[PDB]
């Protein structure tokens, strides 16, 4: 799911130590053409019981159930999709559903109106469907990996966060005082980037290895 | 953390 090229994309950049040159020139890597369509801007991890429910930034929310089943209900608030382990893909909404479906439909019911009325929306400040794929957590971050090939990571600690984006062969890195700014990734290799972003661009690499592992 | 960011 465009994870290899990904990876190729990330070996390259690395490789080429952004952080190691004469004079380090990120904003010239920066391309507003690139900005992401879809982004993960909630998450609550009840993985516990029943899974991983999501909001994406343009309200739609979804879950990936722990029997590798997906639930996601479009912005309009009633059309709904559902995805099977082996990816069969189902359509329907919340007034008309089979009656198979009602729990997991209650369950999505709930984390939606939770992420609505509690937490902060990631990226609210830009303007840009896809379901979740796959997702694990490590002890700094939480990696989300969306049908549409992008792969999002979280930090922890300081709240930083990458949107990889295989097709644009680009990358959004939010830093600390929430600035969202979208990188061609062959540019960051030209003309470098800072210390902190090197870094999660090389933990990125490793995450997509674990991606690719899995 | 349990949910992403307050
Ligand atoms: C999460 C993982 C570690 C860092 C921080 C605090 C605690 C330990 C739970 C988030």
């Amino acid at each position: 799911c465009h994870l290899s090229d990904m990876l190729q994309q990330l070996h390259s950049v690395n490789a080429s130590k952004p952080s190691e040159r004469g004079l380090v020139r990120q904003e010239e890597a920066e391309d507003p053409a690139c900005i992401p369509i879809f982004w993960v801007s909630k998450w609550v991890d009840y993985s516990d019981k029943y899974g991983l429910g999501y909001q994406l930034c343009d309200n739609s929310v979804g879950v990936l159930f722990n029997d590798s089943t997906r639930l996601i209900l479009y912005n309009d608030g009633d059309s709904l999709q559902y995805i099977e382990r082996d990816g069969t893909e189902s359509y329907l909404t919340v007034s008309s559903h089979p009656n198979s479906l009602m729990k997991k439909i209650t369950l999505l019911k709930y984390f939606r109106n939770y992420m609505s009325e509690h937490l902060l929306k990631a990226g609210a400040n830009i303007t840009p469907l896809p379901y979740l794929r796959t997702w694990f957590r490590t002890r700094s971050a939480i990696i989300l990996h969306l049908s549409n090939g992008s792969v999002q990571i979280n930090f922890f600690q300081d709240h930083t966060k990458l949107i990889l984006c295989p097709l644009m062969a680009a990358v959004t890195y939010i830093d600390e005082k929430r600035d969202f700014r979208t990188y061609r990734l062959s540019l960051l290799e030209e003309y470098g980037c800072c210390k902190e972003l090197a870094s999660r661009l090389r933990y990125a690499r490793t995450m997509v290895d674990k991606l690719l592992s899995s | 953390p349990l949910h992403s960011t307050m």
